[PDB]
């Protein structure tokens, strides 16, 4: 209901990557799935992972070992850490919302952008 | 010692008349057509048979034959029942720790085993393995001599054997005989059937009694049946087998004509009037069941490619299944899933205990003979087998399908789950074995149980939940879905594992359902199945397994209770 | 099949007071269980769907707190409207058997 | 006639040295143990084991065999070959129509055959009904009548029988010899081998060959066998076998010291001056199948038991499986129970045709025989029995199954969802049928077949889409999903019927489905499974598993084609 | 949405019984199931079966045989045919809606009642 | 996985005209279809669930028509606020691929 992700807008290339969406108005050991959405520029869409409501967790396949996704239920985070990053994911984040009922990406986070360079 | 048999009418069909004679300590001897009753008279005073066909008196030196006949003398079965695993060493042993009494030394009964042994001259064989399909053993001619040791423990007076020539070479049999007459000539009685002998067998007899079509055709010394039957009125032409020449008056070159020659004979009422001349458990419960386990124990180590072959199966199944359920989903497919991988672990134990109708099958003629001699009681032998060799053969497999699927699968990740699934696939694993005890037991032939082993499960199959749903079945038929093994099981696996899970992926649907029709929680899809969610609805099913052993079980012991062990 | 009961078969209330409705099963529902409120002489109105969520057209008093097989309905500061008659439904099988109903009274 | 061989060398190891002699016309019988040569120099001089294998030659009459021994001679197997469902006339008739030429008429068959059974003695069972296990039939010593009679309808001059009194009685015995020196006067060479004759035997002989060990030891006229061993230093006693005497010298009252006795001798010498003397298809191939046809179809009517067995078991479950789902619901266990049903009838397809193996294994030594005196081809076998026993018995049961269920259980009710349900059936009970038969051919052992066809199935059965997701396999072990038969048949029943079918009452979701993870429509439950819904995605299946009959059944007439024939 | 139950109010026992629901405001061939409940005086309410969208149906096996629902597609009216009728079913009829996906009696009649007496 | 295309990349349309905007898929999807709009520089916006429904907050100038593998989207009579960028996602299977998006343009 609402999202805003937090995070360092630069990291080196092969260290890691590391992002915090802070959802506020509602509780994210309810009801939801909770997931992540990076997008590049010449804009492709795409999806990485969500982690469920129980802590259980999904990811795109075609990011294998190098994405991993936690949760701090204490105060509605759920963190992305991305791992041995390189110069060409230097996508725009997003931190999204499923209803799993309904099907749909039904709320989207303000959104941050990363960048990798040196 | 001599025996003495007297108007005997045995029936069942009267297959004997009245046949008469003594049997002096030397070779006795019963030649004759296989449809006589060269195979009948034996039985009887051997007393194998059904008392109740019984007519005539069975007298030894004067006296009838007690009930301790059977422990007082041999009976030796035509083809082997030896222990072809076991070596000839290990087999006297066994035969000697149930026959002769306990207060013997081990010292004492080695070495009655180690003259028996010199005097079968089997001492270059002595630990040798005697031979199985999957082993190179010991030839046939000194199986034969395994077999007469086994019953020469209790150094009887009076030895039965039943075609002892029949299965070996000529060769081969010439040597069986003359140990044989060897033992005549210290007092032993020797009482046998020859299939068609050979001039230098017959030379060696010292009795002869010939029988054909339940008549009485010759009683006497071997040397005058041929001399009477020239007196008969016949002719043996030179370079002929008198043996072969007295089955040659059987079919023509009738038999009432035959038989009232002998009638009128000089050695009928020589025989006549000699039988009126003289008409006028041991071991404890708890010893028995030590050395049964200890002997199919060491049948189980002896035959490796019928019990590691089973180990290697559940290894390799189990890593294939392991392989295929790679860690289970928690989304729409993942029901599919988890009730698809418990519904072939259950149905795994049922029709791998199919191999337990080979239990008590390929052991009934051994079984038989065993009982009528007593080296044990039933329900010894019962207890012992079902120790030495259900109970380890299946408790391995249903540890190695728990061991290697269990974690690569996911499934509950919690303690008592991985025990619970363990001792439920064991419980199935008894059920199913237990079934194939209550009916394979007392047949003698494979392909009709295990074709009906293999009607069973699969209509207990249908039952189980997974193809029909058992809730919405005609209720004329709903009280069929107990009596099947693989339901329990399955039930039991069920409701181990969809407990607290959930399958629809962004949806909280334990507190509320909305949007139903949906099955978005283990409890929905355990419920549709109709499957209680107490403790109870649990453990209802292990009761109903155990209660399911005990029953079969005793059935399996009350077949083999009542068997017709004549 | 799977037949209900209210064994609460009347009541005898003042107003504004807190009432509890017990409906036990004679099974598991897993809250597909329903609330109707039939005045004398109309037809019965859908009050609670899925034994917690509520009906656009009703106050914020009345409330469904179900679990298992004990499904319950709490009516806390009744009105004089809420007399009535109550009915609990399954609907998880196919023959939709009703509860017997139960009917509020004031004294 | 006569045969003449010389200097033989046979190897696999040389079980045969050097043979030398001549068969006149007359009565040519070898002796010895069975270790020896008896059993292999019949198959040399038969033309039966391979011809790389030989070293010497075999001449007749002065001319080497030729390509036209195999069918101007007769063999004659030990055990009855013949069709013991049929009877006699029917036969003799089946040997006729495929070793005489199409030239000849019905009333010129027939004749042959009637001088045939005429001279053979069997009138009065000339139309019984030879005999089976099932059926009470021909006496064993005419069966033996039977299958001599077999060969002689080419009227050969050289006859092959091997062992014709082994498994008959005694008395059995002499009614086939005596009519064999019948034959013998009519100029007919006969050859045989007898394992341990009688002196009642002996006496009918004219020509004798003693073998033991792979070395000739003995060849001459039978006459004075018994007068060159009293020559040799051996003594036989008075009321002895000859016969039993000669095997008494081989077994010590060696080898190599009594056979150069046998080179010095004045027999050898005269055999010797002999050798030296003389040194210095059928039919068309629509024919063939018409009667190879003909007589397995005789054969399916004539065992009921194992026939009309397989049409009460598919009757009595195909009732149940329409009682227990009787007319399915539309409503969320409707899903369940229809891919229930329908699991369970492709399996009963594929687990029944294991019965599929009996086909080729148990008429493999009558196929071997046959296709060495070259009755048929091998592509005239393999075409016509299919047309005899596995299209008809598989046709049947597809339909009872189809016609039953199909308005019980009230699946989908067009006109050609009936007719595919039906095509299906048959089909996939043709793919199991042909995996069988491509491993059962060329086996000859039931059982070990049997296990393979149940290891085969349970692999595939798991891929078949009930008990894993296909799409949740991880891509290494996707690749396996081809290869299942029972995939190939559930496909095309679940595409067959749940295309226009709804299963959330109450709501419409074909147009929206809101609250979704529902399965609330056919195609929703049939996409998650993995399976097309274009009208090419149903008949992809059957165009499988109709390459999948015609690459099994050439692998099975591969094995047949290139069998060890000898 | 909108319904409405017509029919005799009064009949003879063991002969027939017929009732009509004419709906309006809907297609009853679009979206939802159709069904019929009786309510005893001595009030005890009871099911008695719906015919689905598609003309599929499904009875009370509680009534068997005695009950058939049929439907008249170009006028939206669902036909309640009830035979052998005792005097002991003097009950008030009603045709109600059932959504499927919610899964509750959602719309209501308005109520006949029905007499079999002589 | 599940590809997905707009074989239509780009347009250039008018005010006030009717566009229709295609989205193919590589299976079937069986409805589970979905359209966002991206304005530049703000997150996707949902726009109609399940091919067919609409979502609140957007005017009945938007309907989804889909049926099999063709989905399709049709604006009738776009407004200045319509242009962007547009995005069809399959949500049936797991790696929730989206369609390469599409922009509209003004002449
Ligand atoms: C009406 C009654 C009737 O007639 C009948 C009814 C139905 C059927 C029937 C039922 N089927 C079946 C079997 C299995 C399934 C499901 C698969 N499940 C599940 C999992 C699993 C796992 C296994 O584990 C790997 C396994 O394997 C077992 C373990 O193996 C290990 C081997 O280790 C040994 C080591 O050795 C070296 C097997 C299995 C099997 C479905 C159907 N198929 N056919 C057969 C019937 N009779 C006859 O046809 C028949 C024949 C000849 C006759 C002749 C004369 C007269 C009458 C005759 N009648
Ligand atoms: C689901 O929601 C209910 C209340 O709606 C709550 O009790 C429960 O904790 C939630 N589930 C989980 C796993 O937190
Ligand atoms: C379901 O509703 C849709 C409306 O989108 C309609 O096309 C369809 O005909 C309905 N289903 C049936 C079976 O009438």
């Amino acid at each position: 209901v609402q999202l805003q992700e937090s995070g360092p807008g630069l990291v080196k290339p092969s260290q890691s990557l590391s992002l915090t969406c802070t959802v506020t108005g509602f509780s994210i050991t309810s009801d939801y799935a909770w997931n992540w959405i990076r997008q590049f520029p010449g804009k492709k869409l795409e999806w990485m992972g969500y982690i469920n409501f129980d802590g259980g967790t999904t990811y795109n396949p075609s990011l294998r070992g190098r994405i991993s996704i936690t949760r701090d239920t204490s105060k509605n985070q759920f963190f992305l850490q991305l791992r041995s990053v390189t110069p060409e994911d230097t996508a725009t984040y997003y931190c999204a919302t499923f209803y799993g009922a309904k099907g749909t990406l039904d709320y989207w986070g303000q959104g941050t952008s990363v960048t990798v360079s040196s | 010692a001599v025996l003495s048999f007297h108007n005997i009418c045995y029936r069942v069909k009267e297959i004997l008349s009245n046949i008469n004679g003594i049997m002096k300590p030397g070779l006795n001897a019963i030649l004759g057509p296989t449809g006589g009753g060269k195979s009948s008279l034996l039985d009887v005073l051997a007393a194998r048979k059904d008392p109740s066909g019984l007519s005539g008196d069975v007298l030894i030196n004067g006296a009838p034959r007690p009930a301790n006949f059977k422990c007082n003398s041999g009976y030796v079965v035509q083809d082997d029942v030896v222990m072809g695993t076991l070596t000839v060493r290990e087999n006297l042993q066994f035969s000697a720790a149930l026959r002769l009494a306990t207060t013997m030394t081990n010292h004492e009964k080695n070495e009655r085993i180690n003259r028996v042994i010199q005097e079968l001259g089997l001492d270059k064989v002595a630990d040798s393995k005697v031979g199985t399909q999957f082993i190179r053993g010991v030839s046939g001619g000194e199986r034969k001599r395994t077999s007469i040791g086994m019953e020469l423990i209790t150094d009887p007076s009076i030895l039965f054997l039943d075609e002892p020539t029949t299965g070996l070479d000529s060769s081969t049999a010439n040597a069986v005989l003359l140990l044989l007459k060897r033992m005549s000539k210290q007092g032993r009685t020797i009482i046998f059937s020859i299939h068609q002998p050979r001039y230098s067998i017959f030379k060696l007899f010292d009795s002869l009694t010939l029988l054909a079509s339940g008549r009485l055709m010759f009683h006497g010394p071997a040397q005058e049946a041929l001399g009477y039957f020239e007196s008969a009125g016949y002719h043996c032409e030179a370079y002929n087998n008198p043996a072969d020449f007295f089955l040659d008056i059987i079919n023509g070159d009738l038999i009432e004509k035959l038989a009232e020659i002998y009638v009128n004979s000089s050695f009928y009422k020589e025989t006549k009037a000699e039988l009126h001349q003289l008409s006028g458990y041991t071991t404890s419960f708890c010893h028995q069941l030590r050395w049964v386990s200890k002997r199919s124990f060491k049948n189980l180590l002896g035959n490796p490619q019928a019990s590691i072959a089973q180990i290697i199966v559940t290894v390799v199944l189990g890593l294939v299944i392991g392989a295929i359920y790679f860690g289970l989903k928690n989304d729409s497919t993942g029901i599919q899933n988890r009730a698809g991988v418990l519904f072939f672990l259950t149905t795994n134990q049922c029709f791998s205990s199919v191999s337990a109708v080979e239990l008590f099958v390929v052991e009934k003629k051994l079984f038989i003979h065993e009982y009528i001699s007593g080296y044990y009681r039933v329900s010894s032998y019962f207890l012992g087998k079902l120790l030495s060799d259900l109970l380890p053969m299946r408790m391995l497999p249903s540890i190695i399908f728990t061991c290697i699927v269990y974690f690569m699968l996911g499934l509950k990740p919690k303690a008592d789950a991985f025990f619970v699934m363990m001792f439920t696939l064991m419980m199935v694993a008894y059920s199913a074995s237990s079934m194939a005890l209550a009916i394979a037991a007392g047949q003698s032939v494979v392909s009709v149980a295990t074709l009906l082993m293999t009607i069973c499960f699969v209509f207990m199959m249908i039952f189980s939940g997974l193809l029909v749903n058992l809730t919405t079945i005609a209720s004329w038929l709903s009280w069929l879905q107990y009596f099947s093994i693989p339901r329990y099981g399955f039930t039991a696996l069920q409701h181990n594992e969809f407990l607290g899970q959930n399958f629809c992926p962004g949806l909280n649907a334990t507190g509320n359902n909305p949007c139903n029709y949906a099955t978005c929680t283990g409890e929905e899809y355990l419920v549709k199945q109709g499957i209680d969610l107490s403790p109870w609805g649990l453990w209802k099913n292990h009761v109903a397994l155990a209660c399911m052993i005990v029953i079969f079980l005793t059935i399996a012991y009350l077949k083999l209770l009542f068997l017709k062990k004549y | 099949d799977i037949v209900l009961t209210q064994s609460p078969s009347s009541f005898s209330v003042s107003l504004g007071d807190r009432v509890t409705i017990s409906c036990k099963a004679s099974g598991y529902i897993l809250n597909r269980l329903a609330w109707y409120q039939q005045k004398p002489g109309n037809a019965p109105r859908l009050l609670i769907s899925g034994a917690t969520s509520l009906e656009t057209g009703f106050p914020s008093r009345f409330s469904g707190t179900g679990s298992g097989k004990d499904y319950t309905l709490s009516i806390s500061s009744l009105q004089t409207e809420d007399v009535g008659t109550y009915y609990c439904q399954q609907y998880w099988s196919t023959p939709w058997t009703f509860g017997g109903g139960t009917k509020l009274e004031i004294r």
